[PDB]
């Protein structure tokens, strides 16, 4: 769900870079 | 093992009296844990 409301500011403290792999 | 996320472990204690080696006889092993951990395992080490 969009969440423009919660999660925008930008918000630079949202960040991005095998199946359910968690590549911190 | 590792399978897409899972890490599965599977034991068995039994009793032996052969210091030398493993037993020649035949037993299966069976489940203990099926850990949704979601690492990459290629080394190990055991804890003494």
């Amino acid at each position: 769900w969009n969440s423009n409301n919660l999660d925008s500011k930008g918000n630079y403290n949202y960040l991005y870079r095998k199946p359910f792999e968690r590549d911190i | 093992k590792n399978i897409d996320g899972y890490f599965k472990i599977y034991s068995k204690h039994t009793p032996i009296n052969l210091v030398r080696d493993l037993p020649q006889g035949f037993s299966a092993l069976e489940p203990l844990v099926d850990l949704p951990i979601g690492i990459n395992i290629t080394r190990f080490q055991t804890l003494l």
